[PDB]
RNA sequence: CGAAGGCCGGGGGCUAGAAGGCGAUCAGACACCACCGUAUUCCCGGCCGUAAACGGUGCCGCCCCGCGGCCGGCGCGCGUCCCGCCGGCCGCCCAGGGAAACCGGGAGGCUCCGGGCUCUGGGGGGAGUAUGGCCGCAAGGCUGAAACUUGAAGGCAUUG
RNA sequence: UCCAUUGCGACAACGAGCGAGACCCCGGCCGCGGGCCGCGGGACGGCCCGCAGCGGGAGGACGGCGGGGCGAUAGC
């Protein structure tokens, strides 16, 4: 077991301790700077009915509301559900989204 | 003064918003939007110095001219056409200076490159077989394994063509081939890429 | 599902480059053309010859859409009658700090 | 000169070249070393045959890019530039 | 006979180059072993096989075995060389090692401990070398002292022309290839150390340069 | 002074939840999964003194190729910007170093070895054990052997 | 991308070789010769549309020919 990453697998810079979050899939405790974080904006009605709601609406000029959700998962759940992948040694250095 | 006017039309005097410490001596001012400007007098003195380095070699076919950039390709086949240097136009194949079994292998005495980040393989390979090098260098250039820089704009076609045209003219002047203090029969347009 | 091996292709390229004038883009004439020993071609079998000719015929109708090296050279040497070089805030400061201006 | 015998004879096989910039000895198998020469016109803008100046640079000065300024400074001391 | 593949080897074939020290003075690589063999005709070089090692690559069906051979050459009078070679058969590995040993010849500088009477008889001054974990110290010694070194180091010091030397070795010197590499590197640095004997400035005259 | 768990005496008590109970699964399941739940989790006054208490990297001082990001203070310039300076937190990296991974604001300036100070180690087990001492309400903590046994244990890296 | 380390194209690698394929045997359709056997022609991703090659049509005896033979380096 040598060192695998320069950040030790987290984003902790000039502090001793950080907050705890609960994984939204399995509910384990994870430090906040380690948890995998994604933000999503979606429509409350699925796009496959997004025009039939609209055509059956009495209010003139209505606009379909949206949902704003920040999903946070642990390492195990992120790998299992394919939010992140295991990468090659060269590829691990890439930070591009 | 006429060549100064040509340098102004080609804009051979504008950098790329970043400056290296070793090119700091060639800078004159900074444009507000961040672009740097070269002192053209220093550019001409480097051109003359490079010319006075090129003519020490008796046979010019042992000078290598390497330029991978498309916008310079035409310009390097004409520099040879009037000086008789040896051009390596496209992708430089590893081994050309170190591997004797290659078909285009050679053993030159001067390497002349166009850009130091493009054409990096030629510069790195020349350091294994004792070749000095001269490079056209912009404001962000890294001068590792380079002996003579030439401050200039090395992206726009007019700049590149006019630069090789000036170099070939001063070499043909120094050797005595073409007359001194008289405009060369060759128009610089023959160097610029259409 | 019929991929030509390098052996077909490498012979087909020398055949098309050497015999550009003889090869129409239609196949029977090229089948004859991959037969002569004067356009010297030692094809040791007729199936092999047919495959090579099938790739040669295809190479023919790709150059339409040497005659394209004479003109490329004869257009790299043309100097027009113009010269292509016939506002500043910081370079002005540099021409004053050099010469006449 | 080199190392001497007790009587006064140099018992050295060969003398390495010295760097024109950093005075360091070149040494064999230092294949990044370069020697190169400059024209020294002196004659109405035209060169004179077989009358040059010649400097040498070890690989250490090249590996960091110090030569573009040091060569210029060396030239400004020999009346080849300004 | 042999036809040169390089301009230097083409130049040596005629009467252009007089000795090895001109090729070392302007430090150029040597790519043909008959360039070396032209300057040392027929057995002024001693060639001795230091080591043969069996190396194994693991494979789906079983182990693949090859051999690695380490060879040193010298002339007892100021030249040493060290090469290595890998092959399926031992004979070819040794052949490759001997060729590589001939292309790696370097000159060695000698001097005087104390009295400067005759020929230089020991290292010119303290030398140090590193290879792998091995480190070596060659210390100048008086006359009659001999070559005080391990039997691996003593052969390299014998081929090099060094009569009197003290030696210290640190690291895992049982690894024979790194031992010989460290001693070789120490001998190779001998002509790159500034001593007051060499301070005097000189003019370079391009007429003598072999023009790379 | 010192996370969490733990202890003594008071208070409080939503949630979650060692222990315990119960439904499944399974050859078995005293576990993983479901459900219910005591101490605990929170406040006050004390005790205990340990964590992968980690950057697995002691403290003070000097020199050190460069390219960037962010935070605090200040100064010059044009017409918010822009260039610097000091202090902090980060990324990449030439040389140099190293068994290498890697470090590079040091893990550099070191077999070419010496700026100052404090602590710790000397093959693997036995063993952090026995014994004695000090501290603690307890749980512990700190200090800490020998007989005897053994030819390797271990690091980083390559191919399958 | 292909049945395929079959190929395009890119590259601190450049250039070769083996295995693959090509090759051999058989059988479909047509000619010259002999008296059915024995010598050749024939098919090639060749034509036409749609996007190295994947699709859809057509003619033709046969449509991407079909069934076999051979069979790398290293080994148990
Ligand atoms: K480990
Ligand atoms: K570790
Ligand atoms: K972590
Ligand atoms: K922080
Ligand atoms: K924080
Ligand atoms: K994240
Ligand atoms: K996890
Ligand atoms: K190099
Ligand atoms: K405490
Ligand atoms: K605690
Ligand atoms: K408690
Ligand atoms: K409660
Ligand atoms: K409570
Ligand atoms: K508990
Ligand atoms: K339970
Ligand atoms: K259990
Ligand atoms: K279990
Ligand atoms: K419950
Ligand atoms: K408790
Ligand atoms: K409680
Ligand atoms: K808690
Ligand atoms: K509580
Ligand atoms: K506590
Ligand atoms: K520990
Ligand atoms: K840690
Ligand atoms: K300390
Ligand atoms: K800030
Ligand atoms: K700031
Ligand atoms: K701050
Ligand atoms: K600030
Ligand atoms: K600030
Ligand atoms: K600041
Ligand atoms: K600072
Ligand atoms: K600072
Ligand atoms: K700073
Ligand atoms: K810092
Ligand atoms: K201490
Ligand atoms: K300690
Ligand atoms: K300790
Ligand atoms: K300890
Ligand atoms: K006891
Ligand atoms: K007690
Ligand atoms: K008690
Ligand atoms: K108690
Ligand atoms: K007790
Ligand atoms: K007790
Ligand atoms: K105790
Ligand atoms: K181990
Ligand atoms: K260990
Ligand atoms: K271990
Ligand atoms: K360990
Ligand atoms: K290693
Ligand atoms: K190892
Ligand atoms: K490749
Ligand atoms: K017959
Ligand atoms: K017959
Ligand atoms: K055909
Ligand atoms: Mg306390
Ligand atoms: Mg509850
Ligand atoms: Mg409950
Ligand atoms: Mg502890
Ligand atoms: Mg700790
Ligand atoms: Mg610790
Ligand atoms: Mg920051
Ligand atoms: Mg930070
Ligand atoms: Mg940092
Ligand atoms: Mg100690
Ligand atoms: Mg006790
Ligand atoms: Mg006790
Ligand atoms: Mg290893």
């Amino acid at each position: 077991m040598p060192v695998k990453r320069r950040n030790n697998g987290r984003s902790k810079y000039n502090c001793g301790h950080t907050n705890i979050v609960r994984c939204q899939n399995c509910h384990r405790c994870v430090p906040k700077d380690k948890v995998i974080k994604r933000f999503t904006i979606r429509n409350i009605v699925d796009n496959t009915i997004a025009d039939d709601v609209l055509n059956a609406c009495v209010i003139q000029g209505f606009a379909i509301p949206k949902l704003y959700n920040k999903v946070q998962y642990c390492v195990s759940c992120s790998i299992h559900n394919h939010i992140v992948r295991v990468r090659s040694r060269e590829d691990r250095k890439i930070r591009t989204p | 003064e006429a060549d100064v006017k040509k340098m102004l039309v080609a804009t051979t005097h504008l950098g790329v918003r970043n400056i290296d410490r070793r090119m700091q001596f060639y800078i004159f001012d900074r444009q507000k939007d961040g672009t740097f400007v070269f002192n053209l007098q220093k550019v001409w003195a480097k051109i003359v110095f490079a010319a006075r380095i090129l003519v020490t070699i008796d046979d010019p076919a042992e000078i290598a001219v390497v330029a991978n950039r498309p916008d310079a390709q035409r310009a390097i086949l004409k520099f040879c056409k009037y000086t008789h240097a040896t051009a390596f136009p496209g992708r430089f194949i590893p081994g050309n200076f170190t591997n004797r079994m290659n078909p285009n292998y050679c053993e030159p005495r001067l390497l002349l490159v166009n850009d130091p980040v493009v054409d990096r393989q030629a510069i790195l390979e020349a350091s294994y077989v004792n070749i000095p090098t001269i490079s056209l260098c912009n404001s962000d250039a890294n001068l590792k394994f380079i002996d003579v820089a030439i401050p200039c704009n090395n992206k726009t076609p007019m700049s590149i063509g006019l630069i090789y045209w000036l170099l070939a003219r001063e070499v043909l002047r120094l050797k005595g081939s073409i007359s001194r203090t008289e405009e060369w029969d060759v128009k610089p347009d023959l160097f610029v890429a259409l | 599902g019929k991929v030509r091996t390098k052996t077909i292709k490498r012979a087909a390229r020398k055949i098309v480059e050497n015999n550009y004038e003889s090869l129409k883009p239609k196949d029977f004439q090229n089948n004859k053309a991959i037969c002569s020993k004067r356009n010297v071609a030692i094809i040791p079998s007729k199936r092999l010859r047919n495959k090579v000719a099938g790739y040669v015929t295809t190479l023919m109708n790709r150059v339409v859409k040497r005659l394209q090296e004479e003109e490329r050279e004869r257009r790299d040497n043309y100097a027009p009658k113009k010269s292509e070089f016939d506002v500043s805030g910081a370079t002005q400061q540099m021409i004053d700090s050099i010469g006449f201006k | 000169i080199g190392m001497k015998n007790s009587s006064g004879v140099v018992v050295d096989a060969y003398i390495p070249r010295k760097c024109s910039a950093t005075n360091r000895l070149i040494g064999p198998k230092d294949h990044a070393a370069v020697q190169l020469s400059v024209a020294r016109v002196n004659d109405k803008g035209k060169m004179i045959e077989n009358n040059y100046v010649t400097f040498a640079f070890c690989g250490a000065i090249r590996s960091r890019g110090g030569v573009d300024s040091a060569f210029m400074l060396l030239a400004q001391e020999h009346g080849l530039m300004e | 006979e042999w036809h040169p593949s390089t301009k230097l080897g083409r130049l040596v074939k005629a009467g252009k180059i007089e000795s090895l020290y001109d090729i070392f003075k302007y430090s150029l690589p040597i790519k043909e072993t008959e360039i070396i063999d032209y300057f040392f005709p027929k057995s002024e070089l001693a060639e001795e096989v230091c080591n043969i090692m069996s190396v194994q690559k693991q494979t789906t069906a079983g182990q693949r075995t090859r051999f690695r051979a380490h060879v040193i050459v010298g002339n007892r009078d100021g030249f040493i060389g060290y090469g290595a070679g890998v092959s399926k058969e031992v004979a070819n590995a040794i052949k490759k090692a001997a060729k590589n040993a001939r292309l790696n010849i370097v000159p060695v500088r000698r001097g005087f401990w104390g009295g400067k009477l005759g020929d230089p008889h020991t290292v010119s001054s303290k030398l140090s070398g590193k290879c792998g974990s091995v480190r070596v110290r060659l210390i100048p010694a008086p006359r009659g002292a001999g070559i005080v070194a391990s039997p691996t180091v003593a052969k390299v010091l014998e081929f090099a022309g060094v009569s009197d030397v003290f030696t210290r070795q640190s690291g895992h010197s049982r690894t024979l290839m790194n031992s010989v590499g460290a001693v070789y590197n120490a001998l190779k640095s001998s002509y790159s150390i500034l001593t007051p004997d060499l301070w005097k400035k000189e003019q370079l005259d391009h007429v003598q340069d072999i023009r790379t």
